[PDB]
DNA sequence: CGTGTCAGAGTGTCACGGATGC
DNA sequence: GCATCCGTGAGTCGAGG
RNA sequence: CUCGA
């Protein structure tokens, strides 16, 4: 039906990364205020996307130890974000 | 060949460019504009830069 | 003239055999994108119809070679493969071009580089830029020669990241995230903050066509109400700008060097004389000369 | 009085010349062309009195040409007859609402003729839903009013050219035979004194190669062309001889690659030029040949085909012109001159209107179906065939759909104001298919031709790249069934003006001489002077005896367009600013309330009525009931007709089309009288603006070269306030992971933003909405595998599960704001036909009330344009002696350059209209008012007047009116006999040192408002391929720092600004994000990287088998975030 | 070339119908070539650049 | 990726260079599937050749998570990186 | 899938230089 | 050896389809 | 296609 070179076809656009850049800045701020154990566990589950047992094998710790650290480190960030007015 | 291909006769310049295998020293106003370097003029010359 | 071609192949060490291709490269897909339409159907770049025709005729030739088809079909097929690669690289160069639906010539790969719509002139010598706007220009006699009046709504969006910075400094906003929502919603705090931001931060004014370098001049912005740009009456000669519906563009220099180039090199007060002749341009011209 | 025919307001005209013929129907061009196409009774009755015998409509004309369809044997035949229409499928406004097409089903009578069976089955066959033309002269395709524009094309015929050679500097000659359809044929004499012929743009063969193939012996050729030595050199230099030899020579150059048979070339050389299948000169094309060559000039037009006799007479016509001959008679033909044709003359340039442009599309669509018929005959049996089985209407309706859907002639209707719409229907466009390319239109097609007098306007034309290529039809002009434009004239017998009026075509006008309209004429009809200014062929103006005048112009304004004829004192404005004056009247914006101008031309009444945006009474009667919604009229016979008002409807261009009743309860209204008027109408007259108190003086530089100063009274009293309506739209589709749903529940949004929404997620009627407010709450399900690492962490640190949907709500664009006035919802659930894949569709109408702002573009009727430079408080404005402040301050410097004194003359007459006047009747009528009508000797305040174009008020009478202007309520005369008045500086109090011209001028608000034309962008969307910011305001894009603008930077030496513009501010993927972070962090601006656009350039040079590599200072190639595999 | 008959009226007086018509011939071709003369101008400019 | 590099060299592209660039041959003439929007294998949009439509999402659907970064899927042949490669990975047609 | 009359495109630029060609 | 013919170029910016 | 400087 259509050809992009032909007129009358809308060109593709991609939105700006402003909202993503600001969140990444705030996430990087709240990350520094974490213990070296907690920061090195959320960055292996959400930034590296590993499994619960994969992080346990790397850090040389127990299975439930990774579960407990992630459970708090998430709430620790929610504390730091809500104290700065980050919208729920 | 980069300053010429953006002026006129794009194919005629690009054909003779690959045959003679010309290499372009990126030192010129029109060239640095394309690649994003400071133009070698005004506040871009090495004296003031 | 023959030696010019022959001597080049000898010294360089590249074989002339490259002029004959055994394989043709395919440009990555995002440079020939196929977009879906709001009617359900699709629309693809012409390069996809050219690459498809080369593939169609090249695969049919592979069948004829396997089948041992008569030399008349194989030779007449090989000819069409040559015309296909010729159309993919420069459709229309030899003979009549490959028409698409509606007798429109398809755009080949070499069409992406030629002329005003080509890659060089359209997307390399000139680009669209962030931190810029445009509106109608209106004469403002009260402005000083180094000043210009731009609308408040224009400045807020133009200086949006700078306003967001100060909104979190003065604690009008909790975080930078909510500071962005304040500018999009135009909370009353931004208008007091916006004035602090544009303080002695020069802006660039331009009117097409940009005939000489004074077609772009730097000014000190002053927040004015309304939606029109207020231009000084003396720079009208340089811009060749009358006030019968003209529009001008505004560009905001960000880096320290860019502001310094606007403050010193491009400021309207530092460019009263014409660089072509040396005679002044920002001088009494119409009502001003009659009044004097 | 002016226009005492419909019952309109009494505008008093400064008319010294009587009007012999009243203005025709301004919509006839669109109306008459379509009535002929569908064979309406009105067209048939018009043709009956025209003298026609058995006339045939455009649809019938296509069916008769089509009939009959037969195979190679002749055993099967199909025929069509009696085309008829059923009632319209849906009313006009219903199609605008539901976005369908206004059409009526077309029925025809078809029958199958079988010679071998002796019986025929005839029945009614439905052909297709046929797009119908509204009474306003428009079509409605998918709910948008469109206008089929009349096209100026090269008329069919034989045309001769006198070209001058480049290298040998000898006068050459060429011929073109342009058929109404089929193959072309052009003969020419080159610089070697030889004659040749190109056939269908193929290679140029010697002219005798064609003559030998048609059966002409080499001897009979020498007998016919022997008187010239250039033809004796042609048969000798000829290559091949023989009837069966040059016939194959033509075959191998025309259809190469095919076996040449003596009977395969004998077949096509007859079918391509002499069989009505693949060749046809129209009834106008045949007629244009039979006059140019001087043959068959008496025979009734029956041959719809080129003949062999014409080809010889054409070559005979050419060779004589080459050697200086001026006269030729074809053997057995009348005498005719030998000359070259203009092709710009309106007798050789043809106008094809709506009916023909649609007829040609129907003809092409029928031919595609015809091939389906012949194919379906030889496949199916010859005994179960009915007309329904042979007919596949798919290629027919798809041919009319493709035309109205996509065509340079099917144009989105101009709907700024009624005048813009009326002008759009009367446009004549050279561009389009069959005409010319914009890149091939030279400076000769575009300029004014002397044959355009009274046919196409010499003023009204755009000043952009389409100058000259688009014109407007003159007022009294009309089109004959051939395609040429006729203009009326009064036949002068022997220096005696007669009331007999006859329409002459362009070439018919040259065979006589016509007197200018403003000729001094006796009450009996005899010219006062023996020598009178008269127009002659080839654009010659000279005096000539009174016994030589054959005709004379109907009205002075006969040569101008309708919009051009609306500029008072047009004869005092140069053509440059006059063009802008008419072009900007079509750009006026319909205001909240409308006032008719004090200074008029008389055309304002008919322009509004004929445009079709008012409400005229069809039949005489009394007003039974009147409301803001509808008007009911009780007729004399007893029937009732009710007219519904169009209230606050969005036009094509966002202007407010709003009709208002004029009559009251129990008013006797005559037939054809305005009972209600719409946008830009006041009591039935074009009210494109307002009457403003103007002072002509510089004022503190706020009106510096064409800027305008306005009194804030125009803001406080909504004088220049206009309503604008925008349409916003969004739909709910089916996605891969679910379905988009329109719902009030939107993730992570407060109850405060959603407060203006109803329970469905739609904004409620009446709610005022700024930019960014939600109009329709739509959420689309997004997959889990599409989540940012930070977004998945941010989702975990907020504990919000089940939010697999993201926000895709319809929000208000930047720069929009107003009240929500209407909502329309379309749901697949509720039988509403949506495109496949959609479940719901919502349209929200937002109306803004736009007061006049700083920078909004105002203009008058004389090409005096300008933006609002300053809106002073009412006290700051310079005010008159009685405290009344002026409304608008126009700079003096922008008056004597433009040569548009009409604004000064209007300002004078405008004041006299505002105040009124009384001429001294005692001691007789003064010597300046002797020519004025008696109705003008006394005027009341706020009187309305007409200054017809090229007639109207003279400076002798205008000077005399300023001397007797009526005093105000206090008894004081404010303006002097010069027209100037004493003003007071409202800012200081001191009176202005000199008197200033003060009066009333009609000012229009043009559709160039800052509310639309302001735009700015920090960041936003980027074009996916080039990674540069989008373009245009609607896409929230950035400005283009073009090629010329980069030279300015380099001329300054501003290197960092130049690098900054092209990198971090544009297409640097990482630099732009890091700059935004560096600003919100307060850090410094980082270092610019490499443009992604340059990365694409290299990847594109690679696709052309060019090995481009980037080398470092040492010489090693460096990659750009990529490798290479095999 | 100039028309052998001049426009004797002034714009203050008021041109006749034929006087106005012959004037438009030069006015329209004045605007018409102004678009072409700027094209060859802007082309000569970018060549000089 | 610094912005100081002296020369920009151009030359004829050997038919052996074209294969050195290409991440696979475009065999079939098909484009995508007009229901699933998934590109057909060895077509003009093949993910095995040019790259994945979505980031870290393969064709066969086995690898959709980020933890398998850099794995060449065995069932569909697609690598698992970001869709940024689909702007720079070249293909080629082998002519008969 | 198998296939057995034949039905057939756009047309108003031009200046200028140099390789192309009888 | 030269007339022919091919290929090159022909302002910038903005708004709505 | 249509218009604005
Ligand atoms: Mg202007
Ligand atoms: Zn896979």
């Amino acid at each position: 039906v259509g050809s992009t070179d032909q007129s009358g076809t809308p060109e593709q656009s991609t939105p700006d990364e402003v909202n993503a850049a600001l969140d990444r800045l705030l996430i990087a701020d709240a990350l520094a205020q974490l213990s070296a154990e907690h920061r090195a566990v959320i960055q292996r589950s959400y930034y590296r996307g590993w499994s619960t047992a994969q992080i346990a094998t790397d850090l040389g710790i127990a299975e439930g130890t990774v579960k407990s650290r992630l459970h708090y480190a998430v709430r620790a960030l929610r504390l730091t974000l809500q104290e700065l007015g980050v919208t729920r | 060949w980069l300053s010429a291909a953006s002026f006129q006769e794009t194919t005629r310049v690009l054909t003779d460019a690959a045959i003679n295998c010309r290499s372009d020293k990126l030192n010129g106003l029109k060239e640095n504009v394309i690649i994003g370097k400071l133009i070698p003029a005004g506040t871009g010359i090495n004296r003031y830069r | 003239k023959r030696l010019k071609v022959v001597a080049a192949f000898q010294q360089s060490g590249n074989s002339p055999m490259g002029m004959v291709l055994d394989a043709v490269p395919v440009i990555p897909p995002e440079l020939r994108p196929m977009v879906q339409l709001d009617g359900g159907r699709f629309a693809t770049s012409d390069l996809n119809d050219l690459y498809r025709r080369v593939i169609n005729r090249n695969n049919r030739l592979k069948r004829l070679i396997d089948l041992g088809a008569p030399e008349i079909i194989v030779n007449n097929e090989k000819r069409m493969l040559q015309e296909s690669v010729d159309a993919l690289f420069d459709n229309g160069r030899r003979g009549r071009p490959v028409t698409g639906p509606g007798n429109r010539p398809l755009k080949s790969l070499s069409d992406l580089l030629k002329g005003k719509q080509g890659r060089f002139r359209q997307n390399l010598l000139g680009k669209r830029v962030d931190y810029s706007g445009r509106s109608v220009i209106v004469v403002g006699p009260q402005l000083k020669l180094h000043q210009c009046g731009l609308p408040k709504l224009m400045a807020l969006e133009l200086f949006k990241p700078f306003v967001m910075k100060r909104l979190v400094d003065l604690n009008h906003a909790q975080n930078i995230k909510s500071a962005k929502r304040m500018v999009e919603r135009q909370r009353p705090q931004v208008w007091d903050v916006l004035e602090e931001v544009i303080a002695e931060h020069p802006v660039l004014l331009n009117r097409a066509p940009t005939l000489h370098r004074l077609g772009i001049q730097a000014f000190e912005p002053m927040l004015v109400e309304g939606k029109a740009i207020q231009l000084h009456p003396l720079v009208c000669e340089a811009f060749n700008a009358d006030f019968d519906g003209d529009q001008m563009a505004v560009h905001l220099p960000l880096s320290a060097e860019a502001q310094a180039e606007a403050r010193i090199l491009m400021l309207s007060s530092n460019n009263i004389l014409s660089p072509a002749s040396g005679r002044p341009l920002a001088m009494p011209r119409l009502d001003m000369v009659t009044g004097l | 009085s002016n226009n005492s025919v419909p019952g309109a307001p009494n505008r008093v005209s400064f008319a010294k010349l009587r009007e012999p013929l009243e203005v025709p129907g301004l919509l006839d061009v669109q109306t008459d062309s379509f009535e002929w196409l569908i064979g309406s009774p009105r067209w048939r009755e018009s043709a009956a009195e025209r003298g026609d015998v058995n006339p045939v409509g455009g649809l019938e004309e296509v069916l008769y040409e089509l009939s009959p369809i037969e195979d190679f044997s002749g055993s099967m035949s199909l025929s069509f007859s009696d085309p008829r229409f059923d009632d319209v499928k849906a009313p006009v406004d219903e199609c605008k609402d539901k976005d369908m097409t206004y059409a009526a089903p077309l029925f025809v009578t078809a029958e199958f003729i079988n010679n071998n069976t002796g019986e025929i089955k005839s029945q009614t066959v439905f052909m297709g839903d046929f797009p119908m033309m509204t009474e306003k002269g428009t079509f409605i395709i998918n709910g948008t009013e469109r206008v089929v524009v009349s096209q100026l094309v090269r008329s069919p015929g034989v045309y001769f050219d006198e070209t001058i050679d480049k290298s040998t500097d000898k006068t050459l000659h060429s011929v073109k035979v342009i058929p109404s359809r089929g193959a072309w044929l052009e003969f020419d004499v080159d610089k070697r004194d030889t004659v040749g012929v190109r056939i269908d743009r193929k290679r140029r063969q010697p002219v005798t190669v064609l003559l030998k193939a048609l059966g002409w012996t080499s001897e009979q050729i020498v007998e016919r062309f022997g008187f010239s030595e250039i033809m004796r050199s042609t048969l000798e230099k000829d290559n091949t001889v023989g009837t069966d030899e040059a016939l194959l020579d033509i075959y191998r150059k025309l259809r190469p690659g095919e076996p040449p048979t003596k009977e395969s070339a004998q077949t096509l050389l007859e079918n391509l030029f002499f069989k009505e299948k693949r060749y046809d000169l129209a009834r106008v094309g045949r007629y244009k040949v039979n006059k140019k060559l001087g043959l068959h000039v008496g025979e009734p037009i029956t041959s719809s085909t080129l003949t062999e006799e014409d080809v010889v007479a054409t070559i005979e016509y050419l060779v004589r012109l080459h050697e200086g001959q001026t006269t030729m008679t074809v053997p057995g033909g009348v005498e005719v001159p030998v000359e070259t044709d203009d092709i710009d003359h309106f007798g050789n340039r043809r106008l094809r209107t709506v009916g023909e442009l649609i007829q040609n599309q129907i003809r092409v669509g029928m031919s595609r179906m015809e091939r389906v018929v012949r194919e379906r005959m030889t496949t199916q049996d010859v005994e179960a065939i009915t007309p329904q089985t042979l007919i596949n209407i798919r290629p027919v309706v798809a041919a009319i759909k493709e035309f109205f859907g996509t065509s340079q002639l099917s144009q989105f209707m101009d709907q700024n104001n009624p005048l813009s719409g009326l002008t759009h229907k009367r446009r004549l466009s050279a561009l389009g298919p069959g005409g010319l390319s914009r890149e091939r239109a030279g400076l000769e097609v575009r300029d004014v031709h002397p044959s355009h007098y009274g046919r196409m306007c010499p003023i009204e034309t755009p000043e952009g790249p389409n100058i000259g290529l688009i014109g407007s039809l003159s007022v009294y002009a009309r089109v004959n069934p051939f395609g040429f434009i006729e203009t009326p004239y009064r036949k002068v017998v022997d220096g005696v003006v007669s009331d007999e009026i006859v329409y002459l075509t362009a070439d018919e006008e040259d065979r006589h001489v016509v007197a200018q309209a403003n000729s001094p004429i006796d009450a009996d009809g005899r010219f006062v002077e023996p020598r009178v200014l008269v127009r002659r062929k080839a654009g010659e103006v000279e005096y000539v005896p009174s016994s030589e005048v054959d005709y004379m112009d109907v009205s002075p304004r006969q040569m101008v367009s309708v919009a051009t004829a609306m500029i008072p004192f047009l004869e005092h404005d140069d053509a440059n600013r006059a063009l802008m004056g008419a072009n900007m009247q079509r750009q006026a914006v319909p205001l909240v309330r409308s006032e008719a101008p004090l200074v008029g031309t008389g055309m304002e009444l008919r322009a509004a009525i004929d445009a079709g945006d008012v409400v005229v009474a069809e039949e005489s009667g009394v007003i039974e009931e009147v409301s803001a919604d509808y008007i009911t009229v009780m007729h004399d016979n007893g029937t009732r007709r009710t007219y519904r008002m169009r209230k606050f409807a969005r036009s094509n261009h966002g202007t407010c089309a709003n009709q208002c009743p004029i009559v009251d309860a129990g008013d006797r209204v005559e037939a054809g009288q305005v009972i209600a008027d719409g946008p830009c109408t006041d009591d039935g007259e074009m009210a494109l603006g307002k009457n403003l108190l103007v002072a002509i003086m510089p004022w503190e530089g706020h009106n510096y070269e064409d800027a305008i100063i306005l009194s804030n009274r125009l803001v406080e009293e909504d004088v220049l306030t206009s309503i604008h309506i925008e349409e916003h739209e969004i739909d709910a589709r089916d996605t891969k992971l679910g379905a988009e749903e329109i719902t009030r529940d939107i993730p992570n949004i407060s109850d405060e933003v959603l407060a203006d929404l109803d329970e469905r997620g739609i904004v409620r009627i009446g709610a005022e909405v700024r930019d960014g407010d939600i109009l329709v709450g739509k959420v689309t399900p997004k997959g889990e595998t599409e989540l940012t690492p930070e977004e998945r962490l941010l989702r975990a640190i907020f504990g919000e599960k089940a939010r697999e949907v993201r926000d895709t709500s319809l929000k208000v664009p930047h720069g929009e704001s107003g009240k929500v006035i209407g909502i329309r919802v379309f749901s697949r659930e509720d039988e509403d036909e949506l495109p496949a894949g959609v479940n719901e569709l919502v349209r929200v109408y937002v109306a803004q009330k736009r007061k006049i702002s700083d920078g909004d573009k105002l203009a008058g009727r004389h090409g005096n344009k300008g933006v609002i430079g300053k809106i002073l408080p009412v006290e700051d404005m310079p005010f008159l002696a009685d405290g009344t402040p002026v409304d608008i301050i126009l700079n003096t410097h922008g008056v004597p350059r433009r040569m548009n004194i009409g604004q000064i003359l209007e300002t004078h007459l405008g004041w006299c209209a505002h105040s009124g006047w009384k001429v001294d009747a005692a001691k007789g009528v003064p010597d300046w008012a002797a020519r004025l009508p008696d109705e003008l000797l006394e005027a009341q305040p706020n009187a309305i007047v007409s200054t017809p174009v090229f007639d109207g008020a003279q400076e002798a009478e205008l000077q005399g009116l300023l001397s007797c202007t009526l005093p105000n309520r206090d008894g004081d005369v404010l303006v002097d006999a010069d027209g100037k008045a004493m003003l007071f500086d409202g800012r200081s109090g001191e009176p202005f040192p000199y008197p200033v011209t003060v009066g009333y001028m009609y000012i229009m608000k043009l559709h160039h408002l800052v509310d639309d034309k302001i735009h700015a962008r920090s960041t936003g969307p980027y074009s996916m391929i080039t990674q540069q910011p989008l373009g245009g305001k609607a896409q929230f894009g950035g400005q283009r720092f073009g090629e010329m603008e980069c030279w300015a930077m380099q001329a300054y030496g501003a290197a960092y600004t130049l690098q900054e513009l092209l990198t971090i501010k544009s297409d640097d993927t990482v630099g732009r994000v890091k700059v935004y972070e560096a600003i919100v962090k307060g850090e410094n601006i980082p270092e610019p990287g490499i443009p992604e656009s340059f990365k694409v350039l290299l990847k594109e040079l690679q696709s052309l088998c060019l090995n481009v590599e980037v080398l470092s200072s040492d010489g090693a190639a460096i990659e750009l975030r990529e490798g290479e595999d095999e | 070339e100039f028309i052998p008959r001049p426009v004797k009226s002034s714009f203050r007086e008021g041109l006749t119908v034929l006087e106005y018509f012959i004037n438009t011939h030069g006015a329209r071709k004045g605007l018409a070539d102004t678009a072409l003369r700027t094209a060859d101008s802007g082309y000569l400019t970018r060549r000089l650049v | 990726d610094v912005n100081f590099f002296d020369e920009l060299r151009i030359g004829l592209a050997t038919a052996e260079d074209i294969r050195q660039w290409s991440y696979g041959e475009v065999k079939k003439p098909e484009t995508i599937n007009y229901r699933t929007l998934k590109p057909e294998k060895d077509g003009l949009f093949c993910e095995k050749i040019f790259g994945p439509t979505r980031d870290w999402e393969c064709y066969c659907g086995k690898y959709k998570r980020v933890r398998f970064k850099g794995i060449i899927c065995e069932r569909c042949g697609v690598e698992v990186t970001r869709a940024k490669v689909r702007r720079e990975r070249m293909g080629h047609i082998e002519l008969a």
